[PDB]
Formats: C-alpha cells, structure tokens, sequence
RNA sequence: AGCUAUUAAAAUCACAGAUU
RNA sequence: AAAAAUCUGUGAUUUUAAUAG
C-alpha cells in the first residue's frame, strides 16, 4: 500500500491526498468510442484508474492506469515520439510487483477532473435535474460563484439573459484546445503516427493523453483523423463564442476615438480563410468563403454552416444590400448592386444596367420598392430602445401607435346571466379579452428578435437528418407554374410599403400584363431585390397581454415567391393521408380520420406533443435555410444549378434578413422569421420535422451499444455513427431503412409549429426513440431556448386521444357499432366570443345574424361533453339564434309592413342541421 | 361580482378612449396598466381596488354632468 | 288573368261527369292543360318580384338600425357605464360618486414612478372634515397622505391650525396635495 | 324575321275559319300551321335572348377594359412624382464623396445615411443614458461631430435644452428626441 | 317540337366565423 | 394604417345535369 503510493508521488512532487486508498475508484465518464463490438458517443463505467488528488494546485489530479505490461510499454514509445511537442501532458512508466504477478503502470501529472468530451456532452444532454456535471465544470473553472445556482432559472436563456456572459467566459477553455489540437496534429505528421484524435483524450488545459491505440510508422507522412473531433464541438463553440478574441473591430461607433471609413469595408473573404487555416487545417475537406463557388446543395449547407461561426467576427453594420452609383433621365442615383450575407456570403448581380430613361412600369416598379434609394436620402436615426442595428429615419419624423380595447355587448352578456351563465359556482368564467397597448407596442415587440442567436450546426450529423427529412416530402410533386396558371384568393389586402400609399394588391394584379409578370420573374432568377416588411399590430381577442405583431411582405416578393412554390404548396394540401396534416378538414369526420391514421401499426402506443418558447424570434438563421432548400428541391428539370441559388438568396434578402419599417423608422433584422412569408405554414413544418428528427439521432447514438438486444436496433445504430463520422457519401440505402424504422414506431402528425406524436412506449424507456426528455436536450443546442415539463404532455392511454391539438381537446364516444373521435373547443372562448367584439356596430347583433351561426357549429362537439354546464354551452346559442330571427321578422312587419316567411329559415335552430357536419362520410 | 367588473372596465377605457386620453403617453400608460391587470386578476377583493383607482382617473377629466346614481 | 283559368278548370274538370265526346274532351283538357302552364309562369314572375321585395325591406332595415347606433355612440357609451356602476353592490362606488355629486372633486392625477400624486378641492369645512380622517385623505377606498395644503393665493394653512381658526378668517376653496401611501 | 307577322296572319286565319263554323278539314290544315308558325316563331324568339345577354356581356367587358386603362394611367403618372421626389433629396455631393474612397466603388447600404447624411434622430432612454449622449451639448457618432438643435419628448411638445437637468428630468415625458446637425 | 317548372353540381362576386 | 395560408357558413348572378308538363 504505502510503498506503491510512494512511487506514484514522482521523483519531483508531493502532497497528493487518495481519494480510494490503493484500489481503483469507480466513476461516471463520457466517451467517443468506435470498436469491433460498440459504437457509441455516451458514458462508461471504468474501473483502470487510481485517481489522486493534488492539494497544492488549484485542480491537479494524479490519474495512474494500470494495465498489462505490453500495453504500457506500446505507450511509451508513442509518448516517447510525441512528447517534444506542447500538447502532451507529463507521462511516467513504471512497473509493480504484486503476490503472483507483474503489472505495469502509466502515471500521468497534473490532469483536470473531467475530460473535453464531458463538458460537450453535458451541454449537449441537458436537463434540469441531475445537471452536477456542468454545475461542476463552471464553479472550478471560475466562470461563476457558487452563489450563483441559487437562482432556481440560472440555467432558463429566455428569462436569465446573463447566463449567455457566463457561457461565454468558457469561450477561453473552448479556442485554446483547438490551437493545441492542431499543434499536436502537427506533431504527428512530423513523427510519423497513424491514429484517430477525438475529444476524451483532452483535458480542459488542452494537453492530450490517453494514446493507447495509436500506432507508429515511417517519420514523416503520418495520418491524423479529426472528422468526430470539430463535428461534436460544433454547436458548444457557437453557443459559447469562442471566437469573440478575433473581433476585427475592437472599437465602439459611438467613441470619440472612432474613424469613419472605416464603416465602408464590407470585403472579409481574406479574413475568413485566413481564421479557417488557423483552426481548422486538419479538418479535410474544402472551403469556400463565398457560397456562391460550390458545388452541391450538401457543400452549402457545409460551407454556410463555416460562415456562420465566422460571422461573429465581422462588424454588423458590414451585412446588408451593397449599392452602387447610377444614372436615371441623366441625374445620379445609388442602386442595389448585390449583397453580402451572413451565410452565404457576397453575391453579385449579373444583368444591372447603369443606363436607364423612359422607364417603363417593371423598370419603374422595381426602383420605388428598392430600399437603396430611400434609406440613402433620409436622415440617420439612433434608437436606444431596441438591441437591433438601425439607421434611416423619415423626413416627416417619427410617430407611434396605440392599441384600443374592444367592445363590449351587453344583450348577449345579459342574456347568459338570465340563462344561469357566470354564476358565483366557478364553473365557467371569461377568459378571453381584448387587451390595450402604450404608444410602443410594436418597436418594443420587435425587440424580442434579442432571443435570435448564431447557432452553428454539427455538420457531419445534420448531412444525414437533412436526408431523412427529405424522404417525407418526396411523395408531392413541384415545379414552376406560367404566371397564367397561378391562383390568388384575396385581391383586397395590402401590397406593403411603400406600394400600399396607391391601392390595394388587386390594383397591381390587373395593372401588370402576363408578359411583364414572366419578365419580372426571368430577371429575379438571376438577380436579387430587397425589398422591407411592415410591422402591424394584430387586433383580435387574445387570452395573453403581450402584443403580437405580423409583418405584411413588399408586393414584389410574394407576386414572385408564389409563382415559384404554388405548384409544390398545392400539392401538400391535395396529398392525404400524410405527415404533414395542412390539407385536412375537421368536419366530416375528418378528425376521426387523422387520429385513427396516427395510431395505426404502432405496437403498445403512447402519445405527446411538445412546444416550441417563441418560435418566431428564435428560429436559428441556419434551419431556416434549410427549410428553403428543401421546398426547391423538386426543382430538376425546369431551372439549372445557378438559377435555383437565386432563387434562395432572393428568399433570404427579402424575408430573412431585411429593412424593416415600423412608426417612421427603418430597422435591419437580424434574423428569425416572419408570418407575412409566402411560406411560413410550410416553411415552419419542415422546420418542426428536423428538429424531431434531430432529437433521435441524437439520443440514438448515446445508448450503450454493450448492453442493447434487440439486433435491429443494434446494427442501425452501427450504421448510424459510421454513415455520420466516418463516411464521405450517405448510402441512400440506410437512409430508406432508418426512414422507415421511425415510420413504424415514432409516427408523427405536424401542422406548422403545432404536432402530435404517438411512439412505442416500450423503445423509448430503453431510449431507441425520442421522449421528452431528449427534446429538452435538441432545443437547448440547437435553439438555446428552455422548454419547460409544464407546457408540454404525455397521455399514456390512446383512449382519450390527444390531450391537445390546434387548441381543441379531443374526447371518444361510442355509437351504434362505432366508435369516433370528436374535437371541441375551449368554451370560455365560444362565450368571450360573443360579448366582446371588436366592432362597434356589431354590439347590435339583429344586423349580424350569421355570427352565431357558425360560431354554434363549432359549439356543438360540446352538446356530447359530460358536464352538464358545457352542454347548456350548445343549447344556448341556439335560442339567442331563435331570438335574433323573431325580432327581426317582427321589427320589418312593424317598419315596413312586409311579413318575412320562417319556414326557410328554421333550420339555423334546430340541432339536426349542425349534426350533419360531424357525421362520417 | 367578478365579472361585472371584468366587464364595467372595457367601457371605462371606451370612455377614457373617446376623451382622447391617448393623446398624452403617461397617462395612456398608466389606464392601459390598470386595463390589463383587471382583466386578469383572479381575486375580486383586488380587482375592485383597481377599478376605483381607474373610475377615480376618470372623474378627475371633468366628466361626471347628470348622476342618477346618487 | 288567373281567374280565367279557374273557370274553365272547375267547368273542364267536372265536364267529365258528363258524356262529352271522348274527341272533344281530348281537346278541352289539351285547352286546361295550356292554361296550367300559364298559371305557372304567372307564379313564377309574380313570387320572383315578391321574394325580391321581402329581400330588399329586411336590407334596408337592417342599414336604417346600423346607420342609426353609430351617430350617439359617444354619449350613449356614458350612460352605459353609469348604468353598469349600479349593478355593482360594493359601496365604495357610492361613496365616490356621492362625494363627486357634491362639492368635492378632484383636480388632475399625476402617475409617477416614486407615488401618485392627487389634487382635491375642498370647497368648505364640512368638505374637508368629509375625506380628512386620523390626518390622513380617505379617498377612492385608500390612505392617502397629505404633504402641503394651499390657500387661495397662499399657503397660510399649511401649519394645520386650520378646523376652526381658518373656517371662520380665510377664504376658500382649500386645495390639497397627496400622495398614495401603497403602491399598486 | 317576318315570324311572328306570320303567326300572326295564321292565327287571323285559325279564328276566320273556327268562329264561323268552316268545315273541319281547312281548320286541321290551319291548325298544323299554327304549330308550325307558333313553334318557328318561338325557335326564332330564341336568338333574341342569346344577342341580347351577349350584348350585356360585351358593354360589361368593354366597361371593364377603359376602367383599367384609367386605374393604370394613375398608379404610373403617381409613381414618377414620388421617384422623383426622391431624387430632389439626395445629397450626391456628400454620397459621391464616399464612393471614391471605397476600394472598388460600392458601400453598404446600412452605411451611407450614417455617414453621408447632414440630420441625426437621437432617442434616449434614461438620463442615465442622455448624459452618457451629451458632451458640452455635441454629439459624436461614427467618428463625426454633431450638435443638438431641437428636442422633442413623447408627446409631441418641444422641450428647452435648459430644461432636461436632473431635478426636471422626473417631471419630462420620457423617451425625449433629439435633432441633431452636423458641422463642417 | 321544341318550350316552360323543381332539385343537384361547378364557376364568379359580396359578407361572416374558426385554426397556425 | 390592418400580413401568408387552411377549413367552414349565408346570400346574389351565370352555366351545366336530372325529373315533370
Ligand atoms: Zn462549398
Ligand atoms: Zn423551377
């Protein structure tokens, strides 16, 4: 006992206090271990190890592994080649003796607690409970005091912003260990030795050990793999910026100190490459800082996903429209001449004119609708209310805008009393409301766009989401429509700014001939038109105080978008019987349908839905892209390679990233989404399946492969880590099998933001699927957005069907041989709905009669419901409906002495006319 | 009780709004604070303290005239 | 017009009972029988004007009610709400409105981020004794407290030696300024 | 054309003969010319209808055409006076300058007003933050010296530079505007 | 020998509800 | 000055289809 402590003390050192004693200590570690019998990316158990500890050093522990005596000496002559180099922590060998038998020992001097790959697991599986590990790794590298914890939100993104400064001190640990994994990559080219690097061999210092498997060869030519080394840290260095001592501009705009021309440079490519050869040199595979130079749709989303990490240090005032002078009818202009994405780069135009008189109306439509020349001739603007960049303001000055309350109807509010509504019992009481706003409801709404932030994917795992995501849409067709073949429902809506201070859309549709509509949409397939949103209030009847504004897209973008996604879009709502449920109807038991669809051939179902905190503002830039090319993709015969990158930057200049104008004052968005795109339904449901995708991969991968039985499973997560770390092209057919292992036991039903799952219960307590607790763990990463337990839910009986879905609760009843699914609403909002109105002249209902027809009907799934109190909910719509009629027939005898016949209309009160909507078929 | 004064509250901010209150941001600021909590509040203990401090905002803007609730 | 066809039907239809030549009976009904198709379209024209005229009264009443609301809004809403204040049984209402219904009223109200701030007139005595309790104002159901009290021109009164001495010296009305010792 | 004279004539002829009593086989062969006038002059009776809705349909047609000649020469002649209502605005002396020292002629967009421009809008906050602004009543941003002109506060009303000093600050209607100019 | 009536469907226009 | 979509209700005009005279 004493006399083997003795050794492990070194020759040079002392003060190390055991914390087992002789024996080895057993404890809880992650690995990234790929072998003939396991693949896995989670934690084993271990048991090789005597750790010690070092009480003179602030965190210094003497870990020494005992193993055969020809794997010790193996080490040391890898150790003996490497250790000149400066990312080799000190190794000491030596063997033991023990009563029978000879062992030998590696000592290693002064390693930190917990490994690299701990801290990315441990931000990369997160939950609220059992979360020591990273509580542990922030106190002892002294990002924060212990104090701290005590908050019980510290850990909530969206509601303790500081917790983003406290990441960011770990930014330190994160880029010194990339600068010593080249350093040691380097080491072995130069020693000759062939090996694969990956994170469990790093301390949080940077230093490496652990080098048992490497093995030697001729010096020179050696072979290091770091493919699963970048790919694993790639969403802890964007979440924890650890780029941020790379800031080309370490001055503030509003310093004295500061110069002015030094806003004018927008061209970084240089910079760029120049961070990719000093981080990233072993990474292989090619880069370029203009996505405008690749190849394939997977080399962009590869390269823009670069981009995206070195985007945060460049300056925010480089971004945005890059103009250019210009002449009209002789006199000078400045015009858009291209743009410089966070993604994608720097796009030129290839057919600008600097030459232009007698303009016609597309020349003439183009130039009011480009920013270039408003935001060029207004006056600066500096608003200190909003984080968002901002400068344009105009000449008239800015305003604001209130929001007003709603109205109130007092002979229906009367009527519900008389009837024995709102009784002092608490059955049923309002809770829907028309809500007022101060003067700065839409600035300070705006202001939300603080959640968004530059999230980085890990690119050798979303290659093979972005291919199992594309199998669910391949069943619709898509394609480019003839601008006489497109179909607009509402001509009467505005046209944006600044084409709404003339008409309304309709007066464009007509103005515009079909041969100017197809010209305008040739030239945008290879040229790009910016274009601004408005920022509008929303006035309806809401149960949440905050307000919520839409933004209205510029007339430009839609005319064009739609005519380029109409086709596809069409056919997502004509295909039933599918994932996504946009098309569907809930009448005519179309709700039975959707349900008894989702649960079928799923062994021993249960059931959840999950919520996304504020979805609009905190949509990653990066996924949203990847919503746009998956839409595209069914362009292959109509547009070549280059015409459908235009097509996507014509997306992103003008609904991801754009001017916005809002009470008098243009703003540049950072990024998110907003509800006024020709794609947001859609574009938010291809969203909602990569992220549950994303959340199996993840977890997939993490079950340990040594203990997992069922074989199935077993080979699919072998096949899984190969086909994502260790291969250079995705075999389609995996794809087709793992498409169609979640098909049979993680159904899904989406629609927008808003879905369903049913999952075999059995696979997901083992963790061969998704569950709940893995959707926290997606969302953190790849979102940075906390999903609390409370506003999500599992009902683990089918019987009851969801608990809810589109904001209508689900209940089964049985009739005659049949039993069926039947959705209602919430009844205080069937109620509140009629009280409050946001018009005046509606408080008079005997002008409106059709209101509460067709706000019954929606009432009547409620005349099943158990409660006797919801039941009268029915029934009393239907004789306020009986009073309107006979006091309008009698009201037109008396004034005009003309009798209006009843028998036609007495259908609206009676409960057999509403029936035939919930009856099958 | 409640939801009376749930509902003798959207017709104050009805007659505030006409009165133009608007106008001036502090005192539309404070109206609109008291809007919102009133509507939400659950105990009607409080709720009424809040339509008072409301109704009494009311009365300062010179528009009482003809009471026939004495 | 349609009486002609009722006649030569009720004659037609009972010639039957008779022994008219099956010739000539073949040729009356064909006679009815063009009268029939007559009738109808008489009914038609006739009832496609009179569903027309039911449409257009119950259109016009309706604009008539609609047109007729929206020009008293303003002061039709005041008496809505002072006949909702009613159905309320809380006292509190009252004792505002009876104190407003007589002398006293208050001047503008100052939000503030530190305390609110009132403005009272006290026209008399009895009008300040009214709200003035325990040296604290007891208005709109709070305490609230007083800082200084001004005179007409003046602020003699504010050293408070004011329930008899001043009522019978100085003039009026008394103002007064406090503010909300809680804050909502 | 002539159809219904000849219906007309035939049915003179029908009752010439019925009324007096002509033998039947002169008033069958009028009879079969009544069906044949009647049913030629109701075939014919036809067209009327199709001209008459085809003409509604060409004057709707031919309205609809000149009304959208109308809208469209309105939107164009009001878009020329709102393009070159911009074009009186620019300042191209103070942009031209700019253009020169960028490398290759081209600048951001979210860069010119910023440093080309001769107005600034400043909207502050807190005093906190006015002070912060505010040196000696100049203001530098992007490395450019400005000067406070006007102010401006929530409301609307214009607000003394005198007036914005701690003490008055707590009564000012917060967030307060400033104008600004630039001095060359 | 082609003309009149009642239902069903499609299209256009207008208005009104619910959902993300 | 009040957005992108899906579904449903009422009314008016036109056409088509079926049955009856
Ligand atoms: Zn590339
Ligand atoms: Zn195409």
């Amino acid at each position: 006992d004493m006399a083997y402590l003795n050794r492990v003390r070194g020759s040079s050192a002392a003060r190390l206090e055991p914390c087992n004693g002789t024996d080895t200590q057993h404890v809880y570690r992650a690995f990234d271990i790929y072998n003939k019998d396991v693949a896995c990316l989670g934690k084993f158990l271990k048991v090789n190890c005597v750790r010690l500890k070092n009480l003179d050093k602030h965190d210094a522990f003497y870990v020494v592994k005992r193993c055969t005596k020809s794997a010790m000496e193996h080490e040391q002559s890898i150790y003996s080649r490497l250790e000149k180099c400066g990312a080799v922590a000190e190794h000491d060998f030596f063997t033991w003796k023990d009563g029978r038998a000879i062992y030998g020992n590696v000592c290693r001097k002064d390693l930190t607690e917990y490994t690299m790959m701990d801290l990315c697991y441990a931000l990369r599986n997160f939950d609220e409970n059992n979360c020591d590990v990273l509580k542990s790794i922030l106190i002892k590298v002294g990002a924060c005091e212990e104090s701290y914890f005590n908050n019980k939100v510290w850990f909530d993104p969206v509601e303790n912003e500081d917790i983003h400064r406290v990441y960011a001190l770990l930014g330190t640990i994160v880029s010194r260990a990339m600068l010593k994994c080249v350093k040691f990559c380097d080491a072995m080219v130069e020693q000759g030795i062939v090996g694969v690097v990956t994170l469990d061999n790093q301390d949080l210092n940077g230093d490496f050990y652990d080098f048992g498997d490497f093995t030697c060869s001729i010096k020179g030519m050696g072979i290091p793999i770091c493919t699963s080394y970048y790919s694993y840290m790639m969403p802890v260095m964007g979440m924890t910026n650890c780029l941020a001592s790379e800031c080309f501009v370490k001055s503030d705009i509003f310093g004295e100190d500061f110069k002015s021309y030094d806003l004018l440079e927008y061209d970084f490519t240089e910079h760029k490459t120049a961070l990719f050869n000093k981080y990233f040199k072993y990474w292989g595979l090619q880069y370029h800082p203009n996505c405008v130079d690749c190849s394939d749709e997977q080399c962009i989303v590869h390269c823009a996903n670069f981009n995206t990490l070195f985007s945060t240090t460049i300056p925010i005032t480089a971004f945005g429209p890059l103009c250019r002078k210009c002449w009209i009818d002789g006199v000078p202009l400045v015009t858009t001449a291209g743009y410089h994405f966070k993604q994608l780069g720097i796009v030129w135009n290839n057919d600008l004119n600097l030459h232009s008189s007698r303009l016609s109306i597309n020349e003439l439509l183009q130039f009011c609708s480009d920013p270039a020349l408003l935001i060029a001739s207004s006056p600066a603007l500096v608003d200190q209310r909003t984080v968002c960049f901002s400068v344009a303001a105009l000449g008239t000055g800015m305003t604001n805008q209130t929001v007003k309350p709603g109205h109130f109807n007092k002979e229906f509010y009367d009527f519900l009393l008389e009837q024995g509504f709102f009784s002092e019992g608490s059955e049923l009481t309002l809770k829907h409301f028309f809500f007022a706003q101060k003067g700065d409801a839409a600035v300070k709404d705006f202001d939300y766009y603080r959640y968004n932030r530059p999230t980085v994917l890990d690119i050798c795992q979303a290659r093979v989401v972005y291919q199992i995501v594309q199998r669910y849409f391949d069943i619709y067709e898509g394609g480019c429509i003839t601008a006489k073949e497109v179909v607009v429902t509402n001509l009467n809506k505005s046209a944006g700014y600044p084409l709404n201070k003339f008409g309304k859309a309709g007066l464009y549709y007509e103005s515009l001939s079909y041969e100017e509509q197809d010209e305008l949409y040739a030239y945008t397939k290879r040229n790009i038109l910016p274009t601004m949103t408005q920022l509008n209030l929303k006035y309806a009847i809401s149960g949440k105080e905050r307000a919520r504004t839409v933004g209205g897209v510029s007339l430009l973008s839609t005319m064009t978008t739609r005519q380029y996604h109409q086709k596809h879009l069409k056919s997502i709502v004509n295909t039933r019987g599918a994932s996504v449920v946009i098309g569907t109807t809930k009448f005519y038991g179309g709700w039975d349908n959707m349900l008894k669809n989702l649960i079928d051939g799923v062994e021993n179902p249960c059931l959840m839905g999950w919520d996304y905190p504020k979805c609009d503002r905190a949509l990653p830039n990066m996924i949203r892209m990847i919503s746009a090319m998956i839409l595209g993709s069914k362009h292959t015969t109509c547009c070549s390679s280059t015409d459908r990158f235009f097509r996507l930057c014509n997306e992103l200049a003008q609904v991801l990233t754009e001017v916005v104008y809002s009470n008098g004052g243009f703003y540049l968005k950072p990024g998110g989404t907003t509800s006024g795109d020709a794609t947001t339904a859609y574009a938010n449901s291809v969203f909602n399946i990569f992220q549950a995708v994303s959340a199996n991969v993840n977890k997939l991968l993490s079950v340990d492969s040594n203990v997992c039985h069922n074989l199935e499973v077993k080979q699919l997560q072998r096949k899984l880590y190969e086909c994502c770390y260790r291969s250079t092209t995705v075999d389609d057919q995996f794809v087709v099998e793992y498409y169609g292992y979640l098909r049979k036991h993680f159904s899904m039903m989406i629609l927008s933001d808003d879905g369903v799952v049913c999952y075999n219960n059995d696979y997901a307590s083992l963790g061969y699927v998704a569950d709940l607790n893995a959707f926290k763990a997606v969302l953190y990463y790849q979102n940075n957005v906390f999903m609390s337990a409370s506003k999500c839910w599992i009902e683990p009986d089918i019987n009851k069907g969801p608990h809810e879905f589109c904001s209508q609760h689900t209940m089964q009843i049985v009739d005659k041989d049949g039993t069926y699914y039947l959705p209602y609403p919430d009844p205080s909002r069937i109620l509140s709905a009629g009280v409050f109105v946001d018009d005046v002249v509606k408080t008079d209902a005997v002008v409106l009669l059709e209101r509460y027809v067709s706000l019954a009907i929606d009432a009547y799934p409620l005349s099943k419901h158990e409660n006797p109190e919801y039941k009268k909910v029915f029934y009393v719509l239907l004789d306020w409906v009986k009073h309107l009629y006979k006091t309008l027939n009698a009201g037109v005898l008396e004034s005009f002495s003309v009798t209006l016949l009843e028998d036609s209309t007495a259908k609206f009160w009676d409960e057999s006319f509403y029936a035939n909507m919930y009856e099958k078929s | 009780k409640l939801t009376d004064i749930k509902c003798s509250n959207v017709v104050l901010l009805g007659c505030l709004s006409s009165m133009n209150v608007s106008a001036n941001s502090t005192e539309w600021a404070y109206c609109v604070d008291l809007h919102n909590k009133i509507n939400l509040c659950n105990d009607p203990e409080k709720a009424q303290e809040m339509l008072l401090a409301l109704l009494a905002f009311f009365l300062s803007k010179n528009s009482a005239f003809g009471l026939d609730d004495l | 017009s349609y009486v002609i066809y009722e006649n030569a039907r009720q004659q037609y239809e009972d010639a039957v009972n008779n022994g008219s030549p099956p010739q000539l009976v073949k040729q009356l009904r064909h006679a009815m029988n063009v009268a029939k198709s007559e009738f109808d379209r008489e009914a038609s024209t006739q009832r496609k004007l009179d569903r027309m005229a039911e449409q257009a009264a119950a259109q016009m009443y309706k604009e008539a009610r609609a047109v007729n609301r929206k020009s008293k809004v303003v002061s039709a809403m005041h008496s809505l709400l002072f006949g909702m204040l009613r159905r309320l049984d809380m006292s509190s209402v009252d004792t505002i409105l009876n104190l407003a219904k007589d002398g006293v009223v208050p001047l503008s109200v100052i939000p503030a981020v530190s305390a609110t701030k009132l403005n009272i007139v006290t026209s008399d005595i009895d009008s300040y004794n009214r709200i003035q309790r325990e040296g604290c104002v007891h208005y709109a159901g709070t305490i609230w407290n007083i800082i200084d009290i001004k005179d007409n021109d003046g602020k003699v009164v504010h050293v408070k030696e004011v329930t008899a001495q001043n009522a019978e010296s100085l003039s009026w009305p008394l103002v007064l300024g406090c503010e909300r010792i809680v804050k909502l």
